[PDB]
RNA sequence: GCCAGCACCUUUGCUGGC
RNA sequence: CCACGUCAACAGCAGUUGGACGUGG
RNA sequence: UGAAAAGAACUUUGAAAAGAGAGUGAAAAAGUAC
RNA sequence: AGAACGCAGCGAAAUGCGAUACGUAAUGUGAAUUGCAGAAUUCCGUGAAUCAUCGAAUCUUUG
């Protein structure tokens, strides 16, 4: 049984706590084998959601930023007071 | 004037009034001490009376009143009757605004922070003025009179109140120790203590409350102990008699100061580790009484302004003959059928039972009541304080945690979370227990301050643990020199 | 460790400073550090505080190769003035440290006269200056430690 | 009372619950620090009762 | 300190066997500092590794008649901090001060159930 | 009735009695180039070393790619860069590497022994042994006389006890010359040590039987004493280091198991 | 030139980039330490 | 009983250690990141490497399991 | 600016005032 | 002015020039160095602080 | 005030070389040192244009300049030099 | 989106042109 | 690169400055 | 370097570095490529 | 056989192991371990080892 946890972890920045304000946008580091169907899985049986948008690029960190956008009606100010 | 232009802030008229703006030179630390105390002693002249001649002869001025008059800082008939009610009030009213979240201020930019203290005092004196007005709305002074020299004890009020809050501010800019604030509040409680236990007693009659027997403490231990000069004797235990037991207030003040003094040296120990080892290390308690000292001074001051729910701003309208939207339904005060005569059925449950006597237990239900409402104030105060900055929950242990995983490469790491789940149960039930063992410190005895002792205590030694703590720990004048000496390194 | 090195003093009439691997030349501050000298502190001074205006410099007694031909000064035994106030600065950074030393002594204030002074090279900073055909010669920037006693006479 | 205010009050049991407890030493700092306190209490509060006798006895 | 003969490292490499080889239960061996004659009696044995609230005093040093619990000992540099001096400097910037554990006497210890039990049964090499 | 008949002298001892003859094989001129030949033919066959290493060489490819500019090629070398290498290093020359031969192992040294001088060798150690002045001059100190070289019992080989090889050493006197082996002097040898060279201990006395070794489990150990047999016994036994004269003790039963032999060698001087 | 493609061998190197040892000092305070970097 | 290593854990049957154990990694992914808060702790090596101890053990009993048919 | 001076003139200035009236 | 490289980078990149042209006040130069930010620098070109030629 | 006419027709011609501006504004500065008696000279933006406008080559020749005093004296001395 | 005017301390609002 | 904080070394002098040093993005 | 980091507290001076005096230790011309 | 790149609370230097990532386990020992700052675990029987196991469950990418 063969596969990976996607999420290694969420980052936290200047940039990437700014888009939670914006338009209920968390951003993560994910694995370097990452497919964007199992980021829009794992989101949503860690924070109960669904996800309107998966893009990813790579970072310096090695770890590939994996930038999505949530549901207005999940909110996304006390569910990051959860992480 | 009006002109056009599209303005509705007072601009002209403000700088015509002649009200204060502050220091100017300080220096330390003899020189501090020095007008730390000078100050205390233009308070002290809180000897003199007020003008006013009809009012001073015959009346001499009604009843003295004993609710108001520690969280004040005053005293009935001088100078400074208002003493620090109306500059706490503006910081009640801006605690209000900003903690119900209704005008949204961050106070670590500079700009809106000093926006909010200049507001403060100006809002102070704004305070002064109406509270001028209603204090001569209450009846207070047994003359009610049409505009003559009804306005110029108003003002004389105001412009010596205007110099107790330029001494609250003097002290508090660096002129005396400590916060100006903190001083009148201590040296008023002060004031009552050894008027009321050491006193001096002098032969007279009168109908009305006059000062025949102070002196508690030497007339009850003297008349246990032997005889003096003066031809005494004999045991005076208790009785609920109106001739005073004198055993009542020298029990009730040390009763207080006890219980109340004991839950200043209750702090919540939170553990630090290494001293440049392998282990634990120091045990750090904090203080949560100095925190909670400016949010049951709120809670304390709120009690007597509420319209629907105090004394002072109830006594006006009681007071007031006219019956409309305002009416006594807020409360009556009034003579009373009853032996001793105060309000006889008012809102304000909110209003504390304890006087210089016994305490009442003939009522639970307005105890019940008294002390939910405290509670719940306190608790109101509490998350106000804690959003309107401080040290903030929220950016300290966001601010120290970035600051020190990147102090260059790197560092390990801290307590800061480990103090982030005990300190909300220690701050906000802090601020609610504190409230609680206010109310049972009113309720052993005593008023005119019985809560105002309490939090002047309270706030007074663990300001003193935080100043002992910045003494040894980070160095200056020290108070290591007591003990310390020798830690290790491993 | 270090100084005098012509250890006569005693400590209860001196004062003492040092500078320490400081990047300013060793062959200018020797001839400095002999012609300082000797002279009070404020004598010192106030020739190094004119040199930096106009009063040359101060006399060059052995490094003295040419240059053209020279000159106007002073020139009191010498004939082979220069300027550099970079040596000026460093000296003038070691006497106002000598004399705040020498104010907290107690002692004072005719007395003095520099008694030793030597400069130590705290080494040579060792760069290239580019020339022909991908050969690089040396270049040095150079720098100096120093040590400064002085004594009551 | 629901899920979140027994969260909270039985967290500020805790607080309640851990007093750091009385030490005579530290009863030495109270008694002191009281005490230094009933000296201020008393310069002051008989200062403003004893010359307000003198103004009701110039005064008829 | 270690009995002859097998390996006959000569040698600044049986040195090093010392130094870097064996962690904890064999800094057994060199965690051990003489009994007294009360408690040789007592237990019948000779020494014993140390605790760190066995009670000892220092015996050959500059510092060479002190009692003390040990404060530390070391596993990898085989050395005893006894509390304490220590030495301080003014402000408690603070000194270990370490010792070497057979140079050592122990007076008072601590000794603990099955502890004195594996010690008394055997020795070796069981490990 | 009398030749070279000896006393013998017991460990009991305070002696009785008398022994069997001193050999004729204790005769022949002493011959010290002889003995200084044979000691250092013998410690040569285990000798060899180590060195510096890398390669015993020779990183380091090469044959003479030496590259003009000045002051020539010197002489020499080649492989290779802002090193190392110049020469260098591969040298010698060497202000880095080698020197001009590595220790050499390589280098067959040895002394094969023949038959004939290997017994003349012995005789020759065993006629070293019976002198009596030099004892002082090699640098142990005899108290004692006569019955010189000594002679003790059989009773020797039994122990064991550590106590009776102290009864043993008073009656040799001796003793206090293992008493000087057990003081500094004795010291701390550097790096000099692991060779053998030293830092600055003496010998002391050698014991000799016969049917034994005897060489017993506790004869082995003791300050400076040697123990061995007359059928095995070596030139760095009877005087070690090559300067002659060792005290040497014996024990009886020595004549006769020396005095009989084929082979054939035989006094003569 | 032509390596096995491709995105990937670029962004293992990026990371050795940041990865890459920079820096400090307080282990050299407690080791045993002979100079480096 | 009282948590949380090794003779609770090593021989627990295995459904109820597997649940257990994706929220015990709940507990440190709500603590991720940063919410590594600072800390270190002690508990947060403990229990990613108690993942890792526990995930030896699982895929150990399959493993051994797997050679016993 | 005022003046701590200025207060402290005022005030006793007032006290003075204050007391016969 | 001083430190203010970036304050002529970013104050040219808010109006959108090559950084020659853009303005900046010598009385408020010390409340221009207080921006750091690109909404703080929207509030000084407003008010006129910093202009564009 | 006092009014001067520098004389520039002194040297001014006679230097170029190439840099005739730089050395000028110093010739300017320790001119307007001697006759108005000073430390420092301010020296405006007002004159630095008046040099610089017909660029080096390139001076209008004798200015007429305006420079104003002084008593202050040393702490923070008033010499304009421009137009008072 | 760009440019200009009035109101506003700013964040903004109204009007006109391209 | 961008942003913020610095001057021991590096910059052909010097430095309040940097493409350097440190840390984030 | 030293048995043990005891790797130099505190005070004055200096933009900083450092210097002066002082502390530690058996020894600091044992003060850190010692 | 070997090698790339990751992993950590830290990561200068060394080697310990593989997205479970200096892990731990089965035999086993005894008062101190995590190099260190710091954050913690233990201490009259379940913390901590290569003292010894040519012994072991996991095992990316490349060869």
């Amino acid at each position: 049984l063969d596969s990976y946890k996607v999420i290694e972890q969420p980052i936290t920045s200047e940039t990437a706590m700014k888009k939670v304000e914006d338009g209920n946008i968390l951003v993560f580091q994910v694995s370097m084998k990452a497919n964007k169907y199992q980021i829009k899985k794992a989101v949503k049986e860690l924070y109960e959601v669904d996800v309107l948008k998966v893009n990813t690029l790579v970072r310096p960190n090695g770890t590939k930023k994996a930038y999505v956008r949530l549901t207005a009606d999940y909110d996304a100010l006390d569910i990051a007071n959860r992480i | 004037m009006s002109g056009f232009r599209l303005i509705d802030i007072v601009k002209p008229i403000l700088p015509i009034l002649p009200e204060v703006e502050l220091p100017f030179e300080k220096l330390p630390f003899d020189d501090k001490i020095v007008y730390t105390i000078f100050a205390g002693l233009i308070y002290l002249f809180a000897q003199f009376p007020l003008v006013g001649l009809p009012k001073a002869t015959t009346p001499n001025v009604n009843d003295p009143i004993y609710f108001l008059r520690g969280v004040f800082g005053c005293e009935p008939r001088t100078l400074l009757e208002f003493g620090l009610f109306p500059n706490i009030s503006s910081g009640l009213i801006l605690q209000l605004l900003a903690g119900l979240k209704v005008i949204k201020v961050n106070f670590k930019i500079q700009s809106d922070r000093e926006l909010f203290q200049s507001l403060t005092k100006v809002f102070a004196i704004v305070q002064y003025v109406i509270l001028t007005n209603i204090f001569i709305f209450a009846g207070y002074f047994g003359d009610d009179l049409s505009v003559v020299q009804i306005g110029l004890i108003n003002f004389q009020l105001v412009g010596a109140g205007i110099f107790t809050t330029l001494l609250a501010e003097v002290i508090d800019k660096g002129f005396g120790f400590s916060s100006g604030a903190m001083i009148i509040n201590t040296v008023v409680i002060a004031t009552n203590l050894v008027a009321d236990t050491f006193g001096v007693s002098q032969i007279k009659v009168g109908e009305d409350d006059q000062t025949e027997a102070q002196g508690a403490l030497i007339n009850l231990i003297q008349g246990l102990r032997s005889k003096h000069k003066t031809f005494i004797g004999g045991i005076i235990s208790a009785f609920n008699r109106d001739y005073l037991p004198n055993l009542t207030t020298t029990i009730i003040v040390l009763a207080i100061a006890i219980i109340v003094c004991y839950l200043q040296s209750v702090r919540v120990e939170l553990p630090i580790r290494s001293t440049r080892a392998r282990g634990t290390n120091n045990v750090y308690p904090i203080k949560l009484l100095y925190t909670g000292c400016l949010s049951v001074l709120f809670s304390y001051t709120i009690l007597f302004y509420i319209h629907i729910f105090a004394f002072v701003l109830i006594q006006l309208v009681a007071k007031n003959e006219p019956t409309h939207i305002i009416c006594k339904i807020m409360g009556h005060y009034e003579n009373a059928n009853n032996l001793l005569a105060v309000p006889t059925f008012p809102l304000s449950l909110l209003a504390p039972p304890t006087s210089f006597f016994k305490g009442v237990t003939q009522q639970p239900l307005t105890f019940i009541t008294y002390s939910a409402f405290i509670l719940v104030t306190g608790i109101w105060f509490a998350d106000k304080w804690q959003a309107i900055s401080g040290s903030s929950a929220r950016d300290v242990a966001l601010e120290f945690k970035d600051q020190g995983i990147t102090l260059m490469g790197r560092r390990e790491q801290n307590v800061a979370k480990e103090l982030n789940k005990v300190i909300p149960i220690a701050a906000v039930t802090g601020a609610s227990v504190l409230s609680l063992i206010t109310v049972i410190g009113e309720s052993l005895g005593l008023k005119g301050k019985a809560a105002g002792i309490v939090v002047g205590i309270a706030g007074g030694f663990s300001l003193l643990e935080v100043i002992t703590i910045e003494y040894q720990q980070s160095g200056g004048q020290s108070a290591l020199n007591q003990v310390l000496g020798v830690p290790g390194a491993m | 460790m270090a100084r005098y090195g012509a250890t006569s003093t005693n400590p209860a009439k001196s004062a003492s400073a040092r500078g320490s691997y400081l990047r300013v030349s060793f062959k200018n501050t020797r001839e400095t550090a002999q012609a300082i000298n000797g002279w009070e502190l404020t004598k010192a001074q106030k020739y190094l505080e004119q040199v930096l205006d106009h009063q040359r410099a101060i006399p060059f007694r052995r490094f003295n190769s040419s240059i053209g031909r020279t000159a106007q000064g002073k020139e009191f035994g010498v004939t082979k003035a220069r300027w550099p106030a970079k040596s000026v600065k460093f000296v003038q950074g070691l006497l106002q440290n000598a004399a705040a030393n020498a104010e907290a002594k107690g002692l004072d204030a005719t007395k003095l006269y520099v008694s030793h002074i030597q400069v130590n090279q705290a080494p040579k900073q060792r760069r290239r200056t580019y020339r022909a055909h991908g050969r690089i010669n040396k270049y040095e920037s150079s720098p100096s430690h120093i040590e400064l006693v002085v004594t009551e006479k | 009372l629901v899920e979140a205010p027994v969260e909270f009050v039985r967290e500020g049991t805790q607080f309640l619950a851990k007093c750091k407890k009385p030490d005579l030493k530290e009863y030495t700092k109270i008694v002191k620090a009281v005490g230094i306190g009933f000296i201020a209490v008393g310069i002051i509060g008989y200062a403003i009762k004893l010359i307000h006798i003198p103004i009701r006895y110039v005064i008829v | 300190m270690a009995k002859q003969s097998l390996d006959v490292s000569s040698d600044r490499r049986k040195a090093r066997k010392a130094y870097f080889t064996a962690p904890s239960s064999q800094r057994r061996v060199l965690l051990s500092a003489p009994l007294s004659k009360e408690l040789r009696a007592q237990y019948g044995i000779k020494a014993l590794p140390i605790r760190r609230d066995d009670e000892v005093l220092v015996v050959r040093g500059s510092k060479k008649g002190q009692e003390g619990k040990i404060s530390s000992v070391y596993r990898l540099k085989f050395a005893v901090q006894v509390d304490k001096v220590t030495k301080e400097k003014v402000n408690g910037a603070s000194v270990p001060i370490n010792l070497h554990p057979s140079k050592l006497v122990i007076t008072k210890l601590h000794l603990d159930k099955d502890r004195k039990a594996l010690i008394q049964r055997k020795g070796g090499k069981l490990e | 009735m009398s030749r070279p008949q000896v006393t013998v002298h017991s460990l009991t001892g305070e002696a009785t009695a008398n022994a069997l003859p001193l050999p004729a094989v204790f005769s022949a001129p002493i011959r010290p180039d002889i003995v200084h030949t044979v000691f250092t033919s013998v410690n040569k066959n285990k000798r060899q070393a180590y060195a510096v290493s890398e390669k015993a060489g020779h990183q380091t490819s090469a044959e003479s790619w030496g590259t003009g500019r000045a002051v020539a090629r010197i002489p020499r070398v080649g492989g290779g860069g802002t090193g190392r290498s110049g020469q260098g290093a591969f040298g010698n020359m060497c202000r880095g590497g080698r020197m001009f031969a590595p220790t050499k192992t390589w280098r067959k040294w040895n002394v094969k022994v023949n038959h004939n001088e290997k017994r003349y060798a012995t005789a020759s150690a065993i006629a070293a042994t019976a002198v009596a002045s030099l004892v002082l001059a090699r640098g142990h100190r005899v108290e004692k006389i006569p019955e010189i070289p000594l002679v003790v019992s059989t009773d020797l080989e039994s122990i064991q006890k550590t106590k009776e090889a102290v009864a043993a050493l008073k009656a040799v006197g001796a003793h206090s010359d293992l008493l000087k082996v057990l003081k500094s002097k004795k010291l701390r040898a550097g790096k000099g040590k692991y060779r053998n060279r030293r830092w600055t201990q003496r010998r002391g006395p050698l014991v000799v039987y016969a049917e034994d070794n005897g060489i017993v489990k506790a004869l082995r150990n003791v300050p400076g004493v040697e123990t061995a047999n007359v059928a095995s016994l070596n030139l760095l036994q009877l005087a070690p280091g090559a300067h002659l004269g060792r005290f040497v003790i014996w024990t009886e039963a020595a004549f006769t198991k020396l005095d009989q032999v084929w082979g054939s060698e035989t006094v003569a001087s | 030139m032509a390596a096995q493609k491709s995105f990937r061998i670029k962004q293992k190197m990026a990371k050795a980039k940041k990865q890459n040892r920079p820096l400090p000092q307080w282990i050299r305070l407690r080791t045993n330490n002979t100079i480096r970097y | 009983m009282a948590g949380v290593k090794a003779y609770e854990l090593r021989t627990k049957s295995k459904e109820q250690l597997a649940s257990q154990l994706v929220d015990l990694k709940k507990e440190l992914a709500e603590l991720k990141v940063q919410k590594l808060s600072r800390p270190s702790l002690p508990k947060i090596k403990t229990v990613r490497k108690s993942i890792a101890c526990v995930l030896t053990v699982i895929n150990e009993q399959q493993r051994e399991a797997v050679r016993q048919l | 600016r005022v003046d701590s001076l200025v207060v402290l003139f005022l005030s006793v200035g007032f006290i003075f005032s204050v007391i016969a009236l | 002015m001083a430190n203010l490289r970036t304050q002529k980078r970013l104050a040219a990149s808010v109006v959108g020039v090559g950084k020659r042209k853009v303005w900046l006040d010598p009385n408020e130069t010390s409340e221009i160095a207080q921006a750091n930010s690109r909404n703080a620098i929207r509030k000084l070109v407003k008010n006129g602080t910093i202009v564009k030629k | 005030t006092r009014e001067y006419t520098i004389n520039l027709h002194k040297r001014l011609h006679g230097v170029s070389f190439k840099k005739r501006a730089p050395r000028a504004v110093k010739e300017i500065k320790k001119f307007a040192k001697l006759h108005m008696g000073t430390d420092d000279v301010r020296l405006a933006p007002e004159l630095n244009q008046a040099i610089w406008k017909r660029g080096v080559k390139g001076v209008e020749y004798r200015l007429r300049l305006r420079i104003s005093r002084k008593r202050n004296e040393e702490e923070d001395a008033k010499n304009p030099l421009f137009s008072y």
